[PDB]
């Protein structure tokens, strides 16, 4: 069926600047193409139908555009609240399809992360295993590395870490790698240490603990 | 105004099957079309088709053909969607959305979605332990503390601090799933390293799933 092409995926802008993303139908639809924009955690939402026609409600920094099998999407002075997914859908023919999104991503100054170290609650332990949690707070780039050190053991395996999308305060990540072993093997251990290195740091901080 | 409830979150178990509601308000149920779309975590927005409640005239995405059948009922201004024979395929969050009509169309609204799991699995509600504030005097200025969420099933869940209260600072982590097979997140925020033990924090953790609602709170060393 007719394939709608968004390239590229992530496009990266700054506040204030103006971007514009595209939508390659594969046929003339005829300015049948409609634009949401979909915030992480929410729902899709409508910004433009029929191609130009902005949906009421909605701020004038928004714009589209397009004919034949080209049409494109224009915020003339990016603020932090248009972060999220665009998708373009086509209802020229059906079935009516979806591009594959175009997701907005802002670029901002270098940021250093704020490393915490949680240790294994007294509640928590009284059960199973133990969880040790290390948090690196808003930081920017993305790109961050977190090793887990136990007696200067370098652990392997038993991490798992998640990321937050950029914050709307400052458009920062915030990262959480978490631990997890046995009742047993923990106490087994005395230091467990949280090594972050990122581009923002001058050398690598570390955070740890005894018990 | 107009607007669009979805059904609460769903778990079956595969072979089984579901139906999600769409309430309609606002507008006449009958002149606008219902638009349905499936959105899986690495395949962004799937359009399902579309019901005309009033001439229940109906277009399937032949994908979908068979898999879900839609319905509506004009006095309760609510539309269904039901997905058949379910397997993990078919775990998705769901959005219905009102498309155009014949006089009129100036844009769409889209239901809030519904989470749809497919597992043989229990629910298990969440286990809730605290991100215990280190004293973090240690060259900085602030302290963080949080909310350690574990072992919880399926994934609908969510968290706040002194209820919405303070929303200054707070940190949620899309879930992780663990090799029990078992989602867990953490919940974090930073407050003045100061005001500590002059006022505390505590974690709202509810999940519907099963119903549980947690309310601990949060003390230094
Ligand atoms: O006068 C004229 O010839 C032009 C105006 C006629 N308009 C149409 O034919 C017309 C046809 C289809 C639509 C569609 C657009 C996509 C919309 C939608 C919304 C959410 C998800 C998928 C799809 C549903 C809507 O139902 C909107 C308008």
């Amino acid at each position: 069926e007719l394939v709608l092409t968004q390239s590229p995926s992530s496009m990266y802008a700054s506040l204030g600047e103006r971007v514009t993303i595209t939508c390659k139908a594969s046929q003339d639809i005829n300015s049948y193409l409609n634009w949401f924009q979909q915030k992480p955690g929410k729902s899709p939402k409508t910004l433009i139908y029929r191609t130009n026609r902005l949906v009421d409600g909605v701020p004038s920094r928004f714009s589209g555009s397009g004919s034949g099998q080209d049409y494109s999407l224009t915020i003339s002075s990016l603020e932090y609240e248009d972060m999220g997914i665009y998708y373009c859908l086509q209802y020229d023919e059906f079935p009516y399809t979806f591009g594959s999104g175009t997701k907005l991503e802002i670029k901002r100054t270098v940021a250093a992360p704020s490393v915490f170290i949680f240790p294994p609650s007294d509640e928590q332990l009284k059960s199973g295993t133990a969880s040790v949690v290390c948090l690196l707070n808003n930081f920017y780039p993305r790109e961050a590395k977190v090793q887990w050190k136990v007696d200067n053991a370098l652990q392997s395996g038993n991490s798992q870490e998640s990321v937050t999308e950029q914050d709307s305060k400052d458009s920062t990540y915030s990262l959480s790698s978490t631990l997890t072993l046995s009742k047993a093997d923990y106490e087994k251990h005395k230091v467990y240490a949280c090594e972050v290195t990122h581009q923002g740091l001058s050398s690598p901080v570390t955070k740890s603990f005894n018990r | 105004q107009v607007q669009l409830l979805e059904s609460g979150a769903e778990l079956m178990k595969p072979g089984a099957s579901v139906k999600i509601s769409c309430k309609a308000t606002g507008y006449t149920f009958s002149s606008f079309w219902i638009e349905w779309v499936k959105q899986r975590p690495g395949h962004g927005l799937e359009w399902i088709g579309e019901i005309l409640p009033g001439s229940g005239g109906t277009h399937y995405n032949e994908k979908f053909k068979g898999k879900a059948t839609f319905t509506a009922d004009k006095s309760s201004n609510t539309a269904y969607m039901q997905l058949s024979s379910l397997t993990s395929e078919d775990s998705a969050v769901y959005y219905c959305a009102r498309g155009h009509s014949y006089y009129f169309y100036d844009g769409d609204y889209w239901g809030q979605g519904t989470s749809v799991t497919v597992s043989s699995a229990s629910t298990k509600g969440p286990s809730v332990f605290p991100l215990a504030p280190s004293s973090k005097s240690t060259s900085g200025g602030t302290a963080a503390l949080g909310c350690l969420v574990k072992d919880y099933f399926p994934e609908p869940v969510t968290v706040s601090w002194n209820s919405g209260a303070l929303t200054s600072g707070v940190h949620t982590f899309p879930a992780v799933l663990q090799s029990s097979g078992l989602y867990s997140l953490s919940s974090v925020v930073t407050v003045p390293s100061s005001s500590l033990g002059t006022q505390t924090y505590i974690c709202n953790v509810n999940h519907k799933p099963s119903n549980t609602k947690v309310d601990k709170k949060v003390e230094p060393k």
